[PDB]
């Protein structure tokens, strides 16, 4: 005995059940598409119990071609995806569906992907410091060794150069087993990581799943928890530290809204999803490094409209313990990666774990900076030369700081043809000491875009 | 509600009492999901009246 | 003559800057009266 | 027992409007009908059953629905939302239905397509790795569109967006008239909310320079009802993915895509569903993306057709900032923002040479351009915070004066008349004329006339210089010596309009 | 057909009535208006514009 | 069949109505097939309402200041004139009511005729040119 | 087989019919409204179908008086127009009914307001330049054939001078004749045109056709409509160039705006209507040149808050391809017809 | 209304009036009020159409 | 009122805040079954808050001195409950934030407060 289906509307389903085999929520179902070359097994997601054995369900593929009536059979289970070390190397989908194998993980362990987080007693804050090698990113906002960090910006300024940059830093030598879930960005990008991560190696220690733009919300927001799923059994069974990179984590919540409006909740505020903050915590408290274990996470966020008071954002910023932020305007001004030094944040950016050495040069820069940040009304009408000399001064290395805050990404090579740079963190404290106390207030400014290190900074300037 | 109850208790029993709520704003997005939920008409800024 | 000079840049500066902030205005208010709308509009269709 | 009882209990279907307002109606009946079922009605019309509830579907109606009223017979095609497709659409211009608009006969198509057929996965994929020659110097030079690529033609009102895609199709026709489908573009024009003299001045404008044996026109005219307008991307892409999984090489514009978003507004908003921000639906994102991702460029083990999209985006007051502009460039590879303020002090196309950016980037640039090229586009940008810097300064030292001039001409030399695409082996010759110094000595007033009056020079004597460039896609030295040579010699033949020569 | 404004700026500063004669405006005009109100007040609106 | 209906419905001389709902200044009123948009209704407290509304199940109402006193149940008569006020020389220095009832307590008011709210405005052919001032 | 009314809201009325004869939508209906003070024979706009027969109209007349379960008459056909060269010379309301003689025209061939715009095959394929014969028109900012012409300004700016100096260029260089769609206009400006216009003696070819604001928002909106049909009659029956005038568009999406809250359409953006480009373009798509002859178009545009991002504006100029300002800083030096030169633009200029 | 009911007429007799009124914004609340109280469909700033 | 009418011994009436009039009516309004109007008060708002003010007058022979204190949304004086409450005032001491942010106390902002009496 099994259930039918009764309403249609888009990808959200209602189907009817006999008395007393409703199925439970989240369980997964199986229904038929056979109009023709558009056939298909329809995996639907229940999320609510209308009453009268009525339940509604969304549906994880599009339903075109689904008629009514059609017999549904319950699984009896969420839906699973595959665990384990063979895991790594492969590229899947949220369904657990290997694109570079078909039948491949087929035989693999499999664990439900809808989970409860871990224990409030198994938890412990981490504070040692990750060194990426870019400047600004190590200066004002040092990430965490297991620990959770964002990149935040709107559209078109630096998230996938960025992105595949910090891939560079960390996963290309990162000692244990990463994962990469694509929430809802461009496919072209996912075929370009899965290019690049064999051409570098990379791929046979990593795992990939996709859950690309044109794929329905309803497995547009579960991707994420697929891909949660892996990394915490990576985490927990095998007791190795991961890498868990997510991007685009907004376009989870953009599903959610999607599917909210189709389920009949009514809308919130500018018209996210009721519950978008329990949703996005349940999303986001899975993914912590527990006692004894780590799991460190870098997280892209898209802020539309680059309003950053929008709810999504705002509500994303909770679960961060490090958060770059771009923006349109440093990026016009062709800084690139064009962080916003005063509006990045990171929480372990006190003296107790980075040093004095370290947070004296971090907030005098930031005094600086802020202090231009405030001269900018008047700077834009009547230019530098109406300043006090207190203020000129100021201004002057003020530019230079931020300007000198600029690298030349490795990622970027693609583009300008200019190698890559790292720079160790001393030498970029050491710089920026220099920088704020005057020693190279004497060069022009042009001198210091894209450098990376001082020597770099020496060589360019003898130059011009 | 519950923090204050737990605080009221030593209140009322003569001590003196200190309750930090950190922070308000995600109970009123807490309680705007609640009400939203429940299908309640929301008031200014899709709060609850 | 310097002094001329610097100022008609400051006048075309603040004329820019005018039709800048006269643009995010508008859109502000384009925005307002949208959010008012919706608002009102949720209202009348959970009744 | 019971089983048996149940089957004895239990042992062309035609449905009733019951409701129709404002280009949406219900309909009672159709117990078989599948979602987004085509449809049809007494009228002639057509509807797209999108919702389908325990007692009526809900049928979007596309066309005029003006013909609709309760108590009228509907019946099913038997086909999910398609559209009839084949090679016999070159030269045609149809409505979004596949329907000839042209009068100017059937069309004797191949098979039929779904429109929500979804777009090729991570692994059937392949880089962008081939050029799309568009034939504008300002874009070929410093934002290359490669095969399979989605570039953005974001602007603003009266800007040159139609022109610019107009030139991006007709120059393709060099390449037609060779028979290898591997150079063989072929190109679909999605005109979404256009004046209708305005898709017929394209079609003439196609016509009179041989576009449109290769180009076909999907017009949803101004007119027409929403759904049209909603579905016109969708059809188009539709008649590319069937030459595009053949093997072919399509060229997709969309002109432009913020009409069907103000259109899937519409629709959206009649059927009372809650509005988000700018009181769009929730679900424009996935409209605009599950569009755009169609557009790729197949791994051979698929055939190796490509489909390349060239959307347009009109912005309010220049406003990138805004809500679509925001969720296209967060789904295209790339924008070539054209400033109206440079539009009309006569930089045309206005490509502004600092938003834009190719985010494939030189991969998919020929050697030569990208040789002779590649240094422009930083020049041009730090040419122009020189300009905004000098505009004032009452007086600065020689190589900034020289690096302006440099600026300004290589400004001059960008830019090019309407419907004038310009082969890459005469667009690598026009930017050397440029970035290796020879116009040093001509005033800028003329600089525009020397390089087109040059490229015919060469073009009648010395062709050695083009087909060197043609033929191996790189600018040999053997070559390059006799094209200075050339360059010397016409130098003392040319003359300005007035003063002296140009040395 | 007219729109006379009052805005709060001008009364305060001293002119009242507050009419902002510079964008107060009638589409009737001197149709309503007596000769001897012509012969004068005719060049009162360009010396309060200049 | 129809016909039984039909005379059980007949045998229902004005029709008089019965308040259904009251509400914040609204109420609605079940009955009075025959009423007309804005048609003055009289509740039986002296109280008045306008009709504003007429749906197919009862007439909305909204009700001209003294609203306590309605309650459900209520017979409602209606008046056979819409909204009329009463006009003349007499209103001359007097404070009245939008119902032309005097509201200053100097006495009673000499009406002179009566004219509808609602009436039509003077057309384009009915007009002249604006050429007298308005000192 | 006649309706009844079983439902009044304002200037919205519901109507049921027998259930075979439910009319077709955007038909006309007439109704009786029999209270002495207010007599009136109230015509409805069929706008939905709401099931059980039930029929959603909107009313182009004030709805004060009416009764439930009056009869109401389909005539079978949408809101119709008298076309004709009879129609020169006298002042229509949007439902084709004479201000200036009541009952002229009834015998006069009728049109219906709502038809399509030309097909694809029978648009002209390039736009022509009109040689209006003013200087300044010329020369900064031509005017296209069939094209549409934004005017700016107001009174004291010679706005009228120009309305009949257009009248008389076309009756005299073209042999065209002129329509006037007065969309939400003042009653005393409309008196007004229709003096100005008899005096100067252009109004023998001048066809005048106003939607007060007196009156409901339906008959604000059809009245462009009504206009725009005078003038295809006059295209395509009697192979004339016409020039027809809109004073204010804004009003006709002002009142497509309210028609649609009426009827309880969601809004859209700002507040206008979900439907408002594809209303403006049913209007503004129709006037164009076909065949050989042209309509040419004057639209007065409001702009609210002077901002042209408003989707008003925004709407309204991506349709039209000139753009003429009467400046009162030219007017005020004598210069006539006070055209700015720097602040109009056209398009066409290339 | 009914200041304007009382103006014409003296003004249909050949009388000249004027009518001062103080002032509509007010008029218009309280019919956006009775409309809203009657359920009749909000549009812009609340108002009906 | 009573000390008003039935006494005639003259009286000062404070309130402090009248605002949560309204606000209370706002906030039942959604649950007894009215629509929203703008920003989100009941429609009732002017009517409900007139039959309260028009009581606190002082008919002839018989005063009633009136303090009412005034809550200002957000600090938009433009809110529909201020803007509604300002009709029914001879004198307001509108205080404002941007005062009060200068250590100017009482804080009163000397430009916006106005008085009738003021002749
Ligand atoms: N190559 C060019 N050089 C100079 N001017 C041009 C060029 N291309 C177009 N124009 C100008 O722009 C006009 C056509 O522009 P186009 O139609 O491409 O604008 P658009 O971006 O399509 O605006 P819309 O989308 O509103 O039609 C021409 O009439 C001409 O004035
Ligand atoms: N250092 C840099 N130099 C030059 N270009 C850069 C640099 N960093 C980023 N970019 C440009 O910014 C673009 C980033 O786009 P992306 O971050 O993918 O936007 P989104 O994620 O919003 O789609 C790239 O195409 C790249 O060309
Ligand atoms: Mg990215
Ligand atoms: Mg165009």
């Amino acid at each position: 005995t099994a259930g039918r289906v009764v309403r249609i509307t888009g990808p959200v389903v209602d189907v009817e059940f006999p008395r007393g085999s409703v199925p439970e929520l989240f369980n997964a179902l199986h229904a038929e598409i056979t109009f023709g070359a558009l056939a298909k097994t329809l995996t639907l997601e229940v999320a609510q119990h209308l009453g009268d054995s009525l339940v509604r369900c969304i549906s994880m593929q599009p339903t075109d071609g689904l008629v009514r009536g059609v017999e549904v059979t319950d699984t009896g289970a969420s839906i699973s995806v595959p665990v384990g070390d063979g895991v790594k190397g492969h590229v899947f989908n949220a369904l657990g569906d290997c694109l570079d194998d078909p039948g491949y993980g087929k035989d693999f362990e499999h664990w439900s992907i809808h989970r409860k987080p871990p224990a409030f007693s198994d938890l412990e804050p981490r504070t040692e410091m990750l060194e990426t090698g870019l400047k600004v990113v190590d200066l004002l906002t040092p990430y965490v060794r297991g620990g959770k960090i964002a990149l935040f910006g709107g559209a078109g300024v630096g998230k996938t150069v960025l992105i595949q940059e910090m891939i560079n830093r960390i996963a290309r030598n990162f000692g244990g087993t990463s994962v990469f879930a694509g929430v809802g960005e461009r496919t072209r990008e996912g075929n370009d990581l899965w290019v690049e991560l064999a051409d570098a190696n990379v791929l046979k220690d990593t795992a990939l799943v996709f859950g690309q733009m044109d794929e329905p919300p309803g497995t547009r927001m579960r991707v994420a928890l697929s891909a949660l799923t892996m990394a915490e059994f990576f985490r927990d069974e095998q007791g190795q530290d991961v890498l868990l990179f997510i991007d685009n984590i907004f376009r989870f919540t953009q599903a959610g809204s999607e599917v909210s409006t189709l389920l009949g909740r009514m809308p919130s505020a500018v018209g996210y999803q009721p519950t978008l903050a329990d949703e996005m915590g349940e999303l986001q408290e899975r993914i912590t490094s527990t006692r004894g274990r780590s799991i460190t996470s870098m997280q892209a966020v898209y802020v539309p409209a680059d309003d950053y008071t929008d709810p999504a954002p705002a509500t994303t910023f909770a679960h961060l313990d490090a958060t770059t932020e771009l923006s349109r305007a440093v990026f016009s001004k062709g800084i690139f990666p064009a962080v916003d030094p005063l509006a990045s944040s990171s929480t372990i950016l006190d003296p107790a774990i980075v040093g004095d050495e370290h947070y004296r040069v971090a907030q005098e820069v930031i005094r600086i900076l802020q202090r231009y940040k405030d001269l900018q009304d008047i700077i834009a009408i009547l230019g530098i030369d109406e300043l006090s000399e207190e203020d000129k001064q100021l201004v002057n290395r003020a530019r230079r700081i931020e300007r000198f805050l600029s690298q030349n990404m490795m990622a970027a090579e693609q583009f300008t043809g200019q190698p890559g740079s790292t720079v160790p963190l001393k030498e970029t404290i050491e710089a920026f000491d220099k920088l704020t106390k005057g020693e190279f207030d004497h060069l022009p400014e042009q001198a210091f875009f894209l450098i990376g290190g001082l020597d770099d900074l020496a060589k360019k300037a003898e130059s011009l | 509600y519950t923090g204050s109850a737990i605080g009221q208790h030593w209140m009322y029993n003569g001590k003196h009492v200190l309750i930090v709520f950190d922070d308000l704003s995600k109970q009123a997005d807490a309680y705007r999901a609640i009400s939203l939920l429940l299908r309640r008409p929301p008031g200014r800024e899709a709060f609850p009246g | 003559a310097s002094r001329r000079r610097a100022m008609k840049s400051a006048t075309d500066n603040a004329d820019d800057l005018i039709k800048a902030l006269t643009l995010a205005a508008n859109r502000e208010r384009q925005a307002q009266i949208t959010q008012e709308i919706s608002e009102i509009v949720g209202g009348a269709n959970a009744l | 027992x019971x089983x048996x009882x149940x089957x004895x209990x239990x042992x062309e279907e035609i449905g009733t409007v019951i409701d129709a307002g404002d280009g949406i109606a219900h309909v009672e009946g159709l117990p078989s009908v599948m979602t987004q079922e085509l449809l049809e009605f007494p009228g002639g019309v057509l509807g797209v059953a999108l919702n389908l509830d325990e007692h009526s579907v809900g049928a979007v109606i596309l066309g005029e629905f003006e013909k609709i009223e309760e108590g009228q017979q509907v019946k099913r095609t038997g086909e999910v939302l398609s559209v009839p497709v084949g090679d016999a659409f070159l030269g045609r211009v149809v409505n979004p239905l596949g329907q000839p608009i042209d009068g100017q006969g059937d069309i004797a198509a191949e098979t039929r397509r779904a429109l929500e057929l979804q777009a090729p996965s991570v692994v059937q994929r392949q880089s962008v790795s081939e050029p799309l020659q568009t034939g504008i110097k300002a874009i070929d030079a410093m934002t290359p569109i490669g095969r399979g690529q989605r570039q953005l033609i974001i602007g603003d009102r009266k800007t040159g967006k139609t022109a610019v895609c107009v030139d991006t199709i007709l120059n393709q026709r060099e390449a037609w008239l060779t028979g290898d489908p591997k150079q063989q573009v072929r190109c679909v024009y999605v005109a979404i909310g256009q004046k209708g003299t305005t898709i017929a001045s394209v079609k003439r404008a196609l016509e009179e320079g041989g576009a449109m044996e290769y180009t076909t026109i999907v017009a949803a005219p101004a007119s027409d009802a929403a759904g049209f307008k909603w579905l016109a991307p969708y059809t188009g892409s539709a008649i590319g993915q069937h030459w595009m999984y053949n093997g072919k090489h399509v060229l997709i514009v969309f002109d432009d895509l913020s009409k069907q978003a103000d259109a899937y507004r519409a629709i959206s908003l009649l059927l009372r569903r809650p509005p988000g921000r700018e009181a769009f639906p929730g679900d424009v994102f996935y409209l605009h993306s599950r569009l755009l991702e169609r557009c790729a460029k197949l791994s051979d083990e698929l055939g190796g057709g490509s489909m390349t999209g060239l959307p347009i985006i009109e912005t309010k007051a220049n406003d990138i900032s805004a809500f679509i502009p925001t969720n296209v460039i967060s789904i295209t590879d790339g924008q070539c923002f054209l400033e109206s303020d440079l539009f009309n002090q006569g930089v045309r196309p206005a490509i502004n040479v600092g938003v834009s950016v190719s985010r494939v980037g030189g991969a998919a640039q020929i050697k030569a351009m990208k040789e002779v090229a590649g240094s422009l586009r930083l020049d041009l940008s730090q040419y122009r915070e020189l300009e905004a810097f000098a505009a004032f300064a009452s007086d600065l030292d020689a190589a900034s004066k020289a690096q302006l001039d440099r600026g300004a001409r290589l400004v001059e030399l960008l830019k090019q008349p309407q419907y004038s695409p310009l082969a890459v082996e005469e667009q690598v010759v026009a930017i050397f004329l440029g970035t290796q110094g020879h116009l040093d000595s001509v005033p800028v007033e003329d600089v525009q006339r020397f390089e087109s009056e040059l490229l015919e020079h060469v073009k009648a004597s010395h062709s050695d210089i083009f087909d060197g460039i043609r033929e191996t896609k790189k600018l040999s030295e053997e070559a390059e010596e006799k094209l200075v040579s050339v360059i010397n010699e016409f130098k003392k033949g040319f003359q300005a309009s007035d003063g002296s020569s140009v040395v | 057909d007219g729109q006379c404004f009052l805005e709060s700026d001008l009364f305060n500063q001293g002119v009242r009535p507050a009419i902002n004669v510079g964008v107060s405006v009638s589409r009737v005009g001197g149709a309503a208006q007596i000769k001897a109100m012509k012969e004068v007040a005719g060049s009162l609106r360009l010396d309060l514009s200049q | 069949i129809e016909g039984a209906i039909e005379d059980y419905v007949s045998s229902f001389r004005e029709e008089i109505g019965t308040v259904i709902d009251a509400g914040d200044g609204i109420a609605h009123v079940e009955g009075l097939p025959s009423v007309m948009t804005q048609e003055l209704l009289e509740f039986p407290g002296g109280v008045l309402g306008v009709a504003l509304n007429l749906d197919e199940h009862s007439v909305g109402a909204v009700i001209l200041g003294e609203f306590e006193k309605i309650e459900e149940g209520q017979q409602v008569k209606r008046t056979g004139e819409v909204l009329s006020v009463p006009v003349g020389d007499a209103f001359l220095g007097r404070v009245v009511n939008p119902l032309g009832q005097p509201i200053d307590g100097q006495g009673d008011i000499a009406a002179e005729t009566r004219r509808a709210l609602e009436l039509q405005a003077p057309s384009v052919v009915q007009r002249q040119s604006v050429s007298e001032p308005l000192q």
